[PDB]
């Protein structure tokens, strides 16, 4: 039989017989699109970096927000369809901030995510018997860059098919899998945060199209002390051509 | 095909496409444009006047006010125009109600935006056929602010801006003739920066524009045809060559 | 060319389609479930006793004939018997036996077979309005004896008509049957029966649906119904032990 | 060949129509005759019965309807689309109008609260519409006599005297052949019986017709003698032999 | 082209007529035919939607 | 597959006045364990061929008999779980017979409220019916019941019942029995009697080994409940059962 | 193509709804209807197809309509949805001045009852409305108006159009005779012409017809929704000499 | 505090040979207060007319809701409303609201187009409607005018004889009424013409 994926394919609730619904793979094939983010953590400090797909040269690229603040000690990349993000985060830091008052603590960064790949799953019932509120699964995975007491530094990966991972040095989106083999080799467990931000910003030049600047990138690094902070563009020049003074010699 | 009818339902690419045929829409409508220095921003838009009988007085204008200090533009169909917009100015005037102080331009955005991706989420719903460009100052602040809308239900800021017919020729017009890092500075030069912006693509009238822009302390003016014909016709002398 | 654009463009499936014809086809498709038992039922007047009959088949030896019965008492001066199957007929007989309660709650007395056959009808037409639900493949029967019209007998199809005869069949065998006494009829121009006595229209009843339906019949292989002033009820088998002795 | 623009009705064709409005008003023209046509002092209101069998009494069921004392019908087309109707139309006097205004309404007030119990039934899939017509006639008090078709659409066309079914074109070819303007009722009543008698096969009689007028009051009708006001119906349905006579003056 | 069957249809009195010619009688007859049939043809419906 | 068309639904009716979809499961229940239970003179016998799949299965509890409230039985063949869905409507509205009327429910009144269930999804679009055949009956003030559930909503009463793929069998040994004993049989040989059947109908699936299963209600023998079985009881009436065939 | 027509939110790829469109022809099969403003009154017009002879064509308008004593409308489109949106026009008139106790404007309600055209054209399994309007009015912001109303719920403000069957030519030639000042009776004498000349008869009589006309006229200012009876169209007939 | 006797207005009505009159106080304000000498407590709908006491704002509410709706009769029936219409439905326009109810004693007044009649009527706060064909009232003061317009009310009255009679009846009522009485107003009515007349009378 061949026609096994031309005519199960559309209906979300259709089971095809080699047992699986097509309607969210391809859901995990919209991220693929989109421009690329990786995910780097360290007992140091975690670290995010991106590009950025200069559109035209007019526009104020401070808007686009790939990367955002979603509470003191966490903060979120995405790399998929842009309006099925801002029904996502405005979610998942509402129950960071409702935990601070049923709780009165920095909740922890995996319960976080398990509250949204636990919003993903409504087209269908979700945990407690909810019934639905969409039909259109969304390309938003993302990546939760987080600290919490009990396990230190962490990162995510979480996807609308609701199951998640707690990679170590994750890259997602349209330079993923040109990545992913190169961050593969080049994690050890004793780096450092600038023995990192350094090298997202050498994997980040050869899989981009352009060339690399400040304009086109940005990153940002958490930590236990200071927090979730975007660093700025002339600091994040500084060390792009820190990285051209280490590669000639 | 088959994956091109609906909202609900994906391509085994991740395109979503009914969403991608509105904005063709969009391009069976006229012009509009948006510029900013930084004491003025401005707005225009290529109207119409095609037929006689039709009385003139309430000429068929994009541009709608939300606020004293917020102006609108649009684009595509206009039967879903006057939705938005209705919707819109009720929002702003239920925040000051609510908080007594103005809208930030931004939160207004998100609403002229979020009524757009709640109209694209179910089946039994159509999308706008729309997209809109926003300009206004926030209260106690002197930065010049602009975004767009889009079906969508994304939005983004932007230094200068064109949508509706023929835009594809007046981007790369403003490409160059603007600086991010030196703006006009006068409220004269961002029209003639906008003016001869409209002049590409306009057949050298001058009956057929719109201009309306916008200030501080709550300002707002819409302009003269004679004020633009003097606009307009000086430019045709610094083109006798 | 009668159904053939039928049967292939749609018209045959949706219950509120028109077809060009102005035919809808559906509700004419229900009748062909009223005859898939092979049964055929009778009712006539009287003076003022009613009567129903039915066959009651002889299926494997298993069963126990106590139960298999399409004769349903209703309410009291109320009955019917039904024309296809069981269960169709139930929630027809049901919805009904909790409609003539609450009029005698709500005004005062008891229904008559007028209003039953009023009221369910006017609710098979609804059901070929929306899509509720499937019409009811069946076809009843109603009587009575009723104190201001008499002897009553009603009937109601799935789209709602209603007429209430003089006498009747149904079934399969109508055209047999129902000549077998529309011919009686016309010899003494009396829409009702003689034989005051609801025993002695009985033996009337049978033997017409004797000689015209086709066989020999038991007392088992039948069950009969009657209406009678203050009541309703089933009988026994010894009506036709007295009737060939007779003859 | 089919169309696929009618299997529904909220869809349009490129001619600007739709689809099962079409067809139901050629299930009425299959359906049998009837009428009713005006004169200056009344109106008749005229149909047949087509009894199936010889055994179904044709007495226990009434084409024509009583829906206010001044008021009533005929349908032509389907009949259970019918006595599903007027128990929600004569309501609608008893509930929109009467209440709140005392008296029972005039004509064409009511037939705006037909015409919308017939297109709540044309305006959402999941709704055969009402496959029937009608022909409402009565009278009231500035205005006077009347007369009005309801088509399943929910558009009432007036009209003075007119027929629908299938013998309709004969009669109304036949109409103006005899129809004028100063027609008194009584002379407006044999000639709405010789007009069924050429749409019809077999028996003419009583017990295969009946009809209806309007007049002046028919207290005798009312019941309750002792009101100078009140003066009673103005509809009557005409018995078998007040009609089986007039067909031998004729 | 409605014409062309007037001048014919005209002449078709006097034929039945046995006369030969005509008047402006013969044609102001034909009008009657061409014009107010094709009114009184298809114009036979009363059924409609405004 | 006499209808292309008339079959993809339910709620439709056939040229030939039939909905297709009944007559579809009615061809589950075929292919479906079997299950009988007789009528006697003062109550009624269940039984069950109990398949076994595996040798790992425990004994004695993977039961299959669900006991509504003290005085009805019910027995599936077919689709369990639309039968296990089903009598835990059965198990809950006989109780609002009782909260109205305090009597147990009787065994006619507590079919009408199946048959008339059932019969509610073959007539609406959004659902699918049953793909059971439960016998089920008891005992009340008078007398027994016996009754056969078939997913047409009907309902009759029955003497002997049998259903599965053992169905052409056991009409033939419940055919035989009454007419030897129209007196009644008593409620001690009937069980043994009934364990002589389902090692013959077995013989449709003589692959695979099973286990059997019984429950019983009667007045004398149990005072008017209904209970399973245990002991010598059964065990002698495997041990009359297999003895008789060979 | 991969047919784009059967619901009303569909998005064919040129950006282009067609379910819309149909609606814009399902007016066409409608009877013309026309209103010319003056400098000193508007006037409107009509037309009818059916006129067959035994049917009470006197008193029964079906297409010229009011609103209140200011505001007049003519109808172009399907009948059984113009009760609908005509008697809520009318219960959005009087809902507005029983809570601002000061006359409608017609900028209103035509805003209004515009967006109800929309509200039907994007969402839900409903249909678009197959009608349109000739609106007449009076206020004091403007004074003398005149506007028209779609089957989509785009509006726009006139100073004489025709709607229905064959407006092609009876706007043509309309626009090449409308002097710009056109006392009120020489507007109607004008109205007729086109309909004299547009339509498919040639009889034109006094039965298939109704034009009304609103009038400041009077002294002692107020308004006038002066409607036409049977018996002064013929004066207005027969003194053109048709 | 009761409802119905804060404000205070008195109104009266009464029929004539092919004429009717009807009349109202102006007076309003506060318990043990005046503010305003104008307030037509009385109105019209078409020919018919109406009046009203009791509560100011179920005076004011009541004028809206009721020309709401006249506005729409006309519209829709091609036909102004005539009384015996209007005098049933203030009626059932009231008892919808048997709970939570309005706090009125109204009027009403007209002619029947038709017979060339005269017309009158009075009710209560849930509807009961009163029949009277020589006079009717409502008010604050309804006690002190029912004596003192019996014993002045002849039957088959003339229009001017007739109002003198009402205005006599209503001033020296009114003068002594504890809660009204700054001018007054009335309204004689014939088949095809109305005239409004002012009365004179004390002042605050």
């Amino acid at each position: 039989m061949f026609l096994t994926r031309s005519e199960y394919d559309r209906g979300v609730s259709t089971f095809s017989p080699e047992g699986r619904l097509f309607q969210v793979e391809y859901s995990l094939e919209a991220i693929k699109l989109g421009s690329t983010a990786i995910g780097i953590a360290t007992k140091e400090g975690v670290v995010l970096g991106v590009e950025k797909r200069a559109t035209s040269p007019l526009l104020e690229s401070d808007s686009i927000e790939k990367i955002v603040e979603i509470d003191r000690h966490i903060g979120c990349a995405m790399s998929g369809l842009t309006a099925d993000a801002r029904s996502m985060i405005e979610h998942a830091r509402t129950a960071a901030v409702t935990h601070n008052l049923y709780y009165d603590e920095d909740i922890n960064v995996e319960s976080l995510t398990q509250s949204v790949c636990d919003l993903a799953l409504r087209f269908g019932e979700g945990a407690s018997g909810e019934e639905r509120l969409m039909s259109r699964p969304f390309g938003v995975a993302l990546l939760i860059a987080g600290h919490d007491a009990d396990d230190g530094y962490q990162l995510f990966h979480a996807e609308p098919s609701g199951t998640f991972y707690r990679y170590n040095a994750k890259a997602i989106g349209s330079g993923s899998e040109g990545a992913q083999a190169e961050l593969l080799n080049e994690w050890h467990s004793s780096l450092t945060l600038k023995e990192a931000e350094l090298l997202v910003l050498k994997i980040l030049k050869q899989v981009m199209e352009e060339k690399l600047d400040e304009n086109n990138a940005q990153l940002s690094c958490i930590t236990k002390q200071d927090g979730f902070k975007i660093y700025d563009n002339e600091k994040t020049a500084e060390l792009i051509k820190e990285l051209k003074e280490k590669e000639a010699a | 095909s088959g994956y091109d009818r609906a909202l609900s339902i994906f391509s085994p690419d991740g395109h979503i496409f009914q969403v991608e045929y509105a904005l063709e829409a969009v391009k069976r409508g006229t012009c509009a444009v948006g510029v900013k220095g930084k004491n003025c921003v401005v707005l225009g838009c290529e109207r119409r006047s095609t037929l006689k009988l039709q009385d003139t007085r309430i000429t068929p204008s994009k541009v709608s006010k939300i606020d004293s200090h917020v102006v609108l533009s649009f684009s595509g169909l206009n039967a879903d125009s006057r939705i938005l917009i209705e919707k819109a100015r009720v929002e702003a005037q239920s925040h000051r109600l609510t908080l007594e102080d103005p809208v930030t331009v931004e939160y207004l955005t998100r609403y002229v935006a979020g009524v757009q991706q709640r109209y694209t989420q179910s089946g039994g719903v159509r999308p706008f056929g729309v997209s809109t460009l926003i300009a206004g100052f926030d209260p106690r602040d002197d930065e010049p602010k602009l975004y767009q809308t889009e079906p969508s239900g994304i939005y983004s800021s932007w230094s200068a801006q064109t949508i509706g017919r023929n835009s594809k020729t007046v981007r790369e017009f403003l490409e160059k003739n603007y600086d991010r890092k030196e703006p006009p500075a006068t409220v004269e030069e961002c029209v003639k920066l906008t003016v001869r912006s409209l002049l590409e693509v306009v057949q050298t009238g001058a009956k057929n524009i719109e201009i309306t822009v916008v200030k501080p302390d709550s300002d707002i003016v819409a302009l003269s045809s004679e004020e633009i014909n003097q606009y307009v016709t000086q430019i045709e002398q610094e083109k006798q060559e | 060319s009668g159904a053939a654009a039928a049967s292939a463009a749609g018209y045959d499936r949706h219950i509120t389609i028109f077809s060009p014809e102005g035919r809808l086809y559906q509700v004419e498709y229900a009748f062909k479930a009223t005859n898939q038992t092979n049964i055929n039922s009778l009712a006539v007047r009287g003076k003022d006793c009613t009567v129903v009959i039915s066959q009651k088949k002889v299926p494997d030896k298993l069963l126990d004939p106590t139960t298999v019965s399409y004769i349903f008492c209703i309410s009291r001066t109320i009955g019917m018997v039904v024309n296809g199957p069981i269960p169709d007929a139930r929630n027809a007989a049901l919805r009904a036996k909790a409609e003539a309660a609450e009029f005698r709650y709500k005004y005062g007395y008891d229904m008559p077979c007028d209003v039953l056959a009023k009221r369910m009808a006017n609710l098979s037409q609804i059901y070929t309005q929306r899509a509720y639900m499937r019409p009811l493949g069946v076809i009843l029967t109603f009587v009575s004896v009723d104190e201001e019209l008499g002897p009553s007998i009603y009937k109601t199809d799935p789209a709602g008509y209603y007429v209430g005869y003089k006498a009747t069949a149904t079934g399969p065998k109508q055209q047999e049957i129902t000549t077998n006494l529309e011919n009686h009829f016309k010899k003494s121009k009396i829409d009702h029966i003689n034989e005051e006595s609801w025993e002695k229209v009985v033996e009337f009843a049978i033997t017409h649906m004797i000689d015209a339906l086709g066989t020999e019949f038991s007392k088992n292989d039948l069950e009969v119904g009657v209406a009678t002033k203050d009541k309703f009820f089933t009988l026994s088998a010894e009506n036709i032990e007295e009737r060939l002795v007779a003859i | 060949m089919t169309d696929r623009y009618s299997f529904s009705l909220t869809t349009f064709s490129p001619s600007g129509k739709l689809g099962q409005i079409d067809y139901a008003l050629t299930a009425v023209k299959q359906g049998v005759t009837s009428l009713g046509i005006k004169a200056t002092n009344g109106v008749v209101i005229a149909t047949e019965k087509k009894s199936s069998s010889p055994l179904a009494m044709s007495e226990t069921l009434s084409k024509v309807s009583l829906l206010t004392p001044d008021i009533g019908a005929v349908y032509s087309g389907m009949g259970p689309d019918y006595r599903v109707l007027v128990d929600k139309s004569r309501k609608v006097a008893h509930t929109s109008y009467k209440r709140i205004y005392g008296e029972y309404p005039p004509t064409k007030l009511l037939v705006s609260e037909v015409a919308k119990i017939m297109q709540e039934a044309t305006q959402s899939g999941g709704v055969r519409p009402f496959g029937v017509s009608l022909l409402i006639a009565g009278h009231d008090e500035f205005n006077g006599f009347s007369l009005y078709q309801v088509d399943p659409s929910g558009s009432y066309f007036p009209w003075k005297a007119t027929a629908i079914g299938k013998g309709s074109v004969a009669a109304k070819t036949f109409l103006e052949k005899r129809w004028n303007d100063e027609l008194e009722l009584e002379d407006a009543i044999h000639i709405a019986l010789l007009t069924l008698k050429e749409s019809v096969e077999g028996e003419f009689n009583g017990d295969t017709i009946e009809l209806a007028i309007i007049g002046d009051e028919n207290p005798d009708l009312l019941g309750y003698t002792g009101i100078p006001t009140d003066k009673g119906p103005r509809f009557r349905k005409l018995t078998s032999q007040e009609i089986n006579d007039r067909l031998e003056a004729l | 082209a409605d014409v062309k069957g007037v001048c014919t249809e005209a002449g078709m009195y006097a034929l039945r007529e046995r006369r030969i010619h005509v008047t402006q009688e013969d044609f102001e007859l034909a009008v009657g035919k061409v014009m107010n049939k094709n009114q009184e043809t298809a114009i036979s419906v009363a059924k409609l939607f405004k | 597959s006499i209808g292309t068309g008339y079959d993809l639904s339910n709620s439709v009716f056939s040229p030939d006045g039939r909905n297709f979809q009944v007559e579809y499961a009615v061809k589950a229940v075929e292919n479906g364990t079997t299950s009988i239970g007789i009528k006697c003179n003062d109550g009624v016998v269940f039984a069950v061929e109990k398949l076994i799949t595996s040798k790992l299965l425990v004994p004695q509890k993977n039961v299959k008999i669900q006991v509504v409230d003290r005085h009805i039985g019910c027995v599936y063949s077919g689709l369990i779980p639309d039968g296990r869905h089903l009598v835990n409507r059965g198990r809950e509205e006989a109780a609002s017979f009782k909260k109205l009327y305090k009597t147990p429910i009787p065994i006619p009144a507590f079919a009408d409220r199946l048959g008339q269930y059932v019969q509610a999804h073959t007539l609406y679009n959004s659902v699918r019916p049953f793909g059971v055949s439960t016998i089920f009956g008891g005992v009340d003030k008078n007398g027994a019941h016996l009754y056969m559930l078939e997913p047409s909503g009907s309902y009759w009463g029955y003497k002997g019942a049998a259903t599965g793929k053992g169905r052409q069998s056991a009409k033939a040994e419940l055919e035989k029995l009454v007419d030897h004993h129209p007196e009644g049989l008593s409620a001690r040989e009937a069980v043994k009697q009934a364990a002589k059947i389902i090692y013959l109908a077995h013989e449709d699936n003589k692959e695979k080994d099973f286990e059997l299963e019984i429950s019983w209600c009667s007045l004398s023998e149990t005072n008017g409940l209904h209970k399973f079985v245990k002991g010598d009881l059964l065990q002698e009436a495997i041990d009359f059962a297999q003895k008789e065939i060979n | 193509s991969r047919r784009y027509d059967s619901r009303t939110t569909i998005f064919s790829p040129e950006g282009r709804l067609y379910q819309v469109e149909y609606a814009l022809e399902s007016i066409s099969h409608a009877g013309t209807a026309i209103g010319i403003m003056a400098s000193d009154g508007i006037v409107l017009a009509a037309e009818r197809k059916v006129t067959s002879t035994l049917l009470e064509q006197d008193t029964s308008t079906e297409k010229l309509y009011k609103l209140n004593d200011k505001i007049a409308v003519a109808v172009a489109g399907l009948t059984a949805d113009a009760e609908i949106l005509i008697n809520t026009a009318r219960i959005h008139a009087q809902n507005y001045l029983k809570t601002y106790n000061e006359d409608i404007p017609v900028e209103i309600l035509v805003r209004r009852l515009s967006d109800i055209k929309q509200g039907y054209t994007q969402h839900g399994g409903l249909r678009p409305f197959g009608v349109s309007f000739i609106y007449a009015g009076y206020d004091d912001r403007y004074g003398y108006q005149l506007y028209t109303s779609n089957p989509s719920g785009n509006y726009t403000g006139w100073k004489a159009i025709s709607v229905g069957a064959n407006t092609s030519a009876a706007q043509t030639l309309l626009q090449m005779d409308y002097k710009d000042d056109m006392k009120v009776d020489d507007a109607i004498e004008l109205a007729l012409k086109t309909l004299s000349k547009t339509t498919d008869s040639s009889a034109l009589t006094y039965d298939r017809l109704e034009f009304a006309t609103i009038r400041k006229g009077a002294n002692d200012g107020e308004v006038y929704q002066k409607i036409f009876k049977p018996q002064e169209i013929k004066d207005i007939l027969v003194k053109t000499g048709i | 505090s009761d409802p119905s006797s804060i404000n205070g207005g008195i109104v009266v009505a009464m029929t004539g040979k092919d004429c009717v009159a009807i009349a109202c106080d102006l007076r309003l304000g506060s318990q043990s207060l005046g503010v305003s000498n104008k307030f037509e407590k009385i109105f019209h709908y078409g020919h018919v007319f109406l009046g009203i006491t009791g509560l100011a704002t179920d005076v004011t509410t009541l004028n809206e809701m009721f020309r709401y709706k006249t506005n729409l009769y006309k519209l829709k029936e091609e036909r102004a409303i005539e009384p015996e219409t209007f005098t049933q439905l203030v009626s059932s326009s009231l008892y919808e609201r048997r709970f939570g109810p309005y706090f009125v004693g109204p009027v009403v007044a007209g002619i029947n187009s038709k017979s060339g009649k005269p017309f009158i009527a009075g009710f209560d706060l849930i509807g009961c409607i009163d029949e009277a064909k020589d006079f009717i009232v409502s008010g604050t003061a309804s006690d002190q005018l029912f004596g003192m317009c019996e014993s002045l009310y002849e039957p088959n009255l003339e229009p001017e004889d007739l109002f003198e009679t009402i205005s006599q009846a209503l001033l020296n009522a009114a003068d002594r009424d504890a809660l009204s009485g700054w001018g007054a107003v009335v309204y004689i009515i014939k088949k095809d013409e109305v005239v409004k007349r002012y009365l004179k009378m004390r002042q605050d």
